[PDB]
């Protein structure tokens, strides 16, 4: 009965990723005064299926890699970890109810950088290795603010349990007391997921194929959705009625959908940061503010007498 | 008969805009900061 | 007369400085940029439903070549070679001889459609409206050889498209 | 000083010498669209050469035609 | 609310295409369920529609025939299937369709339009249209050396 | 038999997927690239057909040669063709790419890109209109629809 | 046991998708068609090392939600601010010493 539950998480995640490719293309299209996919199936509803099949029956052109084991390892790590990020998410009930669920997500997400590094080693080309190292530097840099911002929020929640964020926001969304952190959290997830205006892996190589390309893409888009589900829980907490858990699931899904659409909205609206500039956005802007807001959020519950319970 | 070639209408065409038109919007810095701090205080309370 | 595009002093009073700080910290100009892309999402797109709908063209449009006839069915071309002479790309090749009835007619009339620049100079040069660029633009092929037109192909194009070619000529010939 | 045989209208080959992030040398290698227009024009009449000017700055076709027409 | 007036217009497209089957047929053949006025039909089965309230470019369209010159065109439609008389109207080279302004009849004009024949046995194959230029001497058929 | 029938349906499925998801690598060599841009532009929106605006050469299924191929450029174009994973198709667009066009008699111009790579579709014009190019892409789709890779495989 | 099963399922499925993505029918019958200093800036080393040191500081701040439940709040608040201030002093030192610059 538990294996059924695992599959009923994995399969919808992969299907939602597939159709996010359609939604991204159509939302971007209409913001560009065009339509996007509307021929392959009604309203392009078969476009993700055609793309998936095409990619997998495509010739898997892998150049003689400097490491066969690390060539295979990188996509397995990327996709395996991406799905793991979903198992503690309360929707409203998590598949795995972890006491330290928030900490588990932070620890697993910090491992996702190995897929970038290993794929750089396996490419057998110093140019791609240098591109990998630049991406790793961007990713770890923005891990600093995500962790500190998350810690600041939990000082109002009282624990590392993800479902306790639901209780904390019973009366009010945490975005109201913590909109400054929500702002930097949101931008940090964009940079974390290498999304525009932080899509410098794509831009710099401009200035993988077939199934293995498809797998890295699936892991990326699974992470994008999961990040926005996390943001909704962290800052836009949905109320949970224990006798009607599906009302929570409907409302919480809408918020996550909208947050994910805002990722596409932002991609349509701005030019790209230079690499040194997104490094300065972190080290010289976000980090000073995050540190100061971290000091403030340690003091605030103590000085207001608003320390949350441990349990 | 008469010469008929593409010509402007008698009296010319109507005026055509070309100058930049980026209208002013929103509140001042003071008001925006006030609303933001007001939200924080209500949130903290 | 000239104007300056970027020569202005920001106001350094407290109200103005606080306006720019709020813009820096609250991302107001970026939010205003989000507003414009949002309004486009809700505009009707400009896409047309090709091939069921087509982009608009005019009678002057320069497309696929064709050789025309008189109403009697006689060929208009009398092998004067003015088109061959003017062709900027040397895309036209012509041979001629007296026809069995003594008429001055071509035995070869070729257009290399992969040399042609679709400039229309041939149809300007022709004294008898024999060679025209027709309205057809949907004639891509699977092989290079299919685009090397001989006289039979060009005469077939004329008989195929004459209905539309004549009407287009009827609409533009007073501008020529 | 690292060297890149190509970095970033047509097609350009840019040979660049880098030092970290900074560009030290930028050596454009053009001619990837050299089609001997100026030589071909010598074999054309003045009218026949006019269409070659549409295909120079092929974003500004009629301005290119104007320059040639004024010269003639 | 206008939302209701929009939904009603959506439902009238279903009846305007002759029920659900006809509405679905045009949805999958042409990816468009708009309803327009029938301007006319050509001898091959293509139907031509107009709606002058649409923006220029979308105000004229053709629903291609399902069979032309012995080819199944239910799914495989082509822009070259439009015959010349309607080609002028469909591309807005003129305002008046061939049903109001018929083309001039000629003995030599193709009575049967052909679409793009590339890739098929009917494709054009180029060749030289001139006869041999030099005649070779043919030696005598009898012996005499 | 069913075995032939299963092959016929599988060929339809793979053909449908491949022609429904044509990702082009556009070699924007000269003016023909501008009309290629107008095909991606809102009026024609090639993306609506499943033809993404700009794919990377390693994720590409079709190369569009859009402009004059000079001698200096010919080696680079062939290198990109050889790096494309299969199945791969080439669309030659415009007179220059088709057979040299206006510059056919130049000392520095390859007289047709089909001297360097195999070509599936030739789009005539100087330049072909955006609509003419779209007609050519749709013609390539119909060519892929006619492929019978699996039918020929099982008669081997 | 559940967490182990979830992890085993996630990476087993990831493995299956990867291998099948590599080995699919191809329908062809013909032959198919080192440890040095990478030229990479010392600046990128300093980013990674700077991330590590900040990450170690973050490890020490993580217990803060639990520490706020202590009756020794005076000590706890003083030490939390001390640690974060020292983290800020670290950033100020790198910043004023041009450790965050990307030129040169
Ligand atoms: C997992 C398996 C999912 C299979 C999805 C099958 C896709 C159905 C489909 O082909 O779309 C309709 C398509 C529609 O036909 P079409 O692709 O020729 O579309 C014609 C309409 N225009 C002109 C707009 C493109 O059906 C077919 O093409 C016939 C082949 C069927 C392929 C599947 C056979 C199995
Ligand atoms: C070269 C390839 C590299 C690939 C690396 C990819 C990493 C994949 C992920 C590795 C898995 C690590 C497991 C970490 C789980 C920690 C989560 C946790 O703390 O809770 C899980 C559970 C305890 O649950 P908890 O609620 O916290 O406390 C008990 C009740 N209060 O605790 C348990 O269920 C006990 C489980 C023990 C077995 C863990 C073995 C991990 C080995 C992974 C290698
Ligand atoms: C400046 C542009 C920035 C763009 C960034 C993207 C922002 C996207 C924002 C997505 C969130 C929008 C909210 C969507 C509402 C979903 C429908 C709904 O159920 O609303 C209910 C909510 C009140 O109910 P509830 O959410 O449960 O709050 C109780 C506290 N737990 O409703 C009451 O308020
Ligand atoms: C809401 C506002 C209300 C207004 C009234 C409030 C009044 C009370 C607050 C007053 C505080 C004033 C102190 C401001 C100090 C500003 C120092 C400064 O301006 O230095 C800037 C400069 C760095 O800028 P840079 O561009 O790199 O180099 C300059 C060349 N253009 O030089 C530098 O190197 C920057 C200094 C080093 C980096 C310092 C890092 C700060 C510590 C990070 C954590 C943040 C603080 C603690 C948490
Ligand atoms: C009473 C006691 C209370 C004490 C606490 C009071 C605190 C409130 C007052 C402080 C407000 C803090 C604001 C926090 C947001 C971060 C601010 C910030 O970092 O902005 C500056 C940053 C860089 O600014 P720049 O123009 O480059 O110049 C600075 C360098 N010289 O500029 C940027 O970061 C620009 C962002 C680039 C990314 C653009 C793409 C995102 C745009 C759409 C975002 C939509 C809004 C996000 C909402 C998310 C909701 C979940
Ligand atoms: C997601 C599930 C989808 C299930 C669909 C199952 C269909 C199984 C049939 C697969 C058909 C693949 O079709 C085949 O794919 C390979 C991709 O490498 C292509 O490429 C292959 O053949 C060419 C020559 O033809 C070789 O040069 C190339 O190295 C080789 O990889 C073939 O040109 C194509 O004919
Ligand atoms: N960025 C976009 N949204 N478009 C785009 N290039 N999508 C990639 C297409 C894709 C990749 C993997 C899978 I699995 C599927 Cl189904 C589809
Ligand atoms: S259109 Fe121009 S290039 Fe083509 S045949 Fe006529 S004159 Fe020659
Ligand atoms: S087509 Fe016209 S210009 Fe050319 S040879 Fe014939 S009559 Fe002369
Ligand atoms: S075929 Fe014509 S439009 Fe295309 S690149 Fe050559 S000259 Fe330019």
């Amino acid at each position: 009965m538990f294996m059924i539950n695992i599959l009923m998480l994995i399969i919808p995640i992969l299907l939602a990723v597939a159709f996010l490719t359609l939604v991204e293309r159509k939302v971007l299209g209409y913001m560009q005064l065009r339509k996007g996919p509307n021929v392959v199936g009604p309203y392009g509803l078969l476009q993700p299926i055609a793309d998936a099949i095409k990619l997998f029956i495509k010739e898997p052109l892998r150049p003689a890699t400097s490491s066969a084991s690390m060539f295979i390892l990188a996509p397995i790590m990327a996709l395996g970890l991406a799905l793991t990020m979903w198992i503690p998410l309360p929707m409203p009930y998590p598949l795995i109810n972890m006491n330290l669920g928030v900490l588990f997500m932070l620890a697993m997400s910090s491992l996702a950088v190995y897929s970038i590094l290993w794929s750089g080693w396996a490419s057998n080309s110093k140019y791609a290795l240098i591109g990998a190292l630049r991406a790793v530097a961007q990713t770890i840099s923005y891990e600093v603010t995500l962790a500190i911002i998350l810690l600041s929020v939990l000082l109002m929640s009282g624990s590392f349990t993800l479902s306790t964020l639901i209780t904390t926001q019973e009366q009010m969304w945490l975005i109201l007391p913590a909109w400054p952190l929500a702002m930097m959290w949101f931008i940090s997830t964009l940079a974390e997921t290498n999304r525009a205006p932080f899509d410098l892996t794509e831009g710099e190589s401009e200035l993988y194929a077939a199934g293995p390309f498809a797998l890295f893409f699936m892991a990326e888009y699974a992470n994008i959705i999961m990040m926005n589900i996390f943001t909704a829980i962290l800052f836009l907490g949905t109320s949970h009625n224990p006798h009607m858990p599906e009302l929570y699931t409907i409302n919480f899904t809408i918020k996550s959908l909208l947050l994910t659409m805002s990722f596409l909205w932002i991609r349509a609206s701005y030019p790209r940061f230079r690499y040194d500039q997104l490094m300065h956005l972190l080290w010289k802007n976000f980090l000073p503010l995050t540190l100061a807001l971290c000091m403030w959020h340690v003091s605030l519950p103590i000085l207001t007498s608003g320390i949350p319970p441990q349990t | 008969s008469k010469v008929k070639q593409d010509m402007p209408p008698v009296g010319g065409y109507g005026p055509i805009d070309y100058k930049r038109n980026l209208p002013r919007r929103g509140l001042s810095g003071y008001s925006m900061f006030a609303v933001g701090i007001g939200a924080l205080l209500f949130g903290y309370w | 007369t000239y104007k300056y595009v970027n020569l202005r002093e920001p106001s350094m009073d407290m109200k103005s400085v606080t306006d720019r700080a709020a813009q820096t910290l609250l991302w107001t100009e970026l939010i205003r940029g989000l507003g414009m892309t949002l309004s486009y999402l809700f505009r009707e797109p400009a896409t047309i439903n090709y091939p069921f709908e087509k982009g608009p063209l005019s009678p002057r449009f320069r497309g696929e070549h064709a050789l025309r006839r008189y109403p009697s069915g006689e060929e208009r071309c009398i092998a004067c070679k003015l088109c061959e002479a003017v062709c900027p790309a040397q895309a036209i090749t012509i041979e001629a001889e007296p026809r069995a009835d003594g008429s001055r007619r071509t035995t070869r009339y070729d257009i290399d459609m992969t040399k042609c620049i679709y400039c229309g100079f041939c149809q300007e040069a022709c004294p008898v409206d024999a060679i025209v660029e027709g309205p057809n633009f949907e004639f891509s092929t699977e092989t290079h050889e299919e685009l090397l037109y001989n006289k039979e192909k060009l005469l077939n194009n004329g008989d195929k498209w004459e209905a539309e070619i004549a009407a287009n000529i009827q609409a533009d010939y007073l501008y020529r | 000083n690292l060297t890149l045989n190509f970095g970033p209208h047509g097609v350009l080959r840019l040979v660049m010498e880098l030092s970290g992030e900074m560009v030290r040398k930028c050596d454009p290698h053009i001619g990837l669209l050299h089609r001997g227009t100026e030589k071909l024009i010598e074999y054309k009449t003045y009218l026949q050469a006019l269409p070659y000017f549409d295909r120079l700055d092929y974003v500004s076709m009629m301005c290119n035609e104007q320059a040639y027409s004024l010269a003639v | 609310m206008e939302l209701l007036q929009v939904l009603k217009r959506g439902l009238q497209q279903v009846s305007g295409h002759g029920g659900l089957r006809g509405y679905l047929r045009v949805l999958f053949r042409a990816n468009d369920v708009r309803v327009g006025t029938l301007v006319g039909e050509d001898k091959y089965g293509n139907k031509y529609y107009e709606d002058n309230k649409q923006f220029f470019g979308r105000h004229r369209w053709v629903i291609y025939t399902t069979e032309m010159n012995g080819k199944n065109t239910f799914w495989d439609v082509d822009g070259s299937m439009v015959p010349p008389e309607w080609h002028r109207w469909l591309h807005c080279m003129t305002d008046d369709p061939p049903t109001v302004k018929p083309p001039t009849a000629r003995k030599f004009i193709w009575t049967n339009h052909k679409f793009n024949l590339s890739g098929t046995p009917q494709q054009y194959v180029p060749y030289s249209t001139t006869r041999k230029k030099i005649q070779e001497w043919v030696p005598p058929s009898t012996p005499y050396k | 038999s069913r075995g032939e029938y299963v092959v016929a349906k599988l060929d339809d499925l793979i053909n449908w997927a491949r022609r429904s998801s044509l990702w082009p690598m556009t070699f924007g060599l000269a003016c023909c690239a501008v009309e290629m841009m107008h095909m991606a532009a809102p009026r024609y929106d090639m993306d609506r057909f499943g033809v993404v605006f700009r794919a990377s050469p390693r994720q590409s299924d079709v190369m569009i040669v859009a402009g004059t191929l000079t001698n200096k450029m010919a080696p680079a174009l062939r290198k990109v063709y050889d790096q494309m994973p299969e199945p791969r198709y080439v669309v030659s667009m415009g007179s220059c790419a088709n057979g040299g066009g206006y510059y056919h008699y130049s000392y520095s111009v390859v007289r047709g890109c089909d001297r360097i790579v195999p070509v599936d579709i030739y789009v005539p014009g100087c330049p072909p209109t955006a609509e003419a190019l779209l007609y050519g892409i749709l013609q390539l789709q119909k060519k892929i629809k006619r492929e019978k890779r699996l039918r020929i495989w099982y008669r081997r | 046991m559940n967490l182990m099963l979830a992890l085993l399922t996630n990476f087993t499925l990831a493995t299956l998708l990867v291998i099948i993505a590599f080995w699919l029918p191809q329908l062809n019958v013909y032959s198919e068609k080192g440890s040095a200093r990478l030229p990479f800036s010392m600046k990128f080393f300093l980013v990674a090392i700077t991330f590590l040191l900040f990450d170690l500081e973050i490890a020490l701040l993580l217990p803060l939600p639990w520490a706020s439940q202590t009756a020794n709040l005076n000590t706890m608040l003083t030490m939390a601010l001390f640690l974060i201030i020292l983290l800020a002093v670290s950033l100020a030192y790198e910043w004023t010493q041009k450790g965050l610059e990307w030129t040169e």
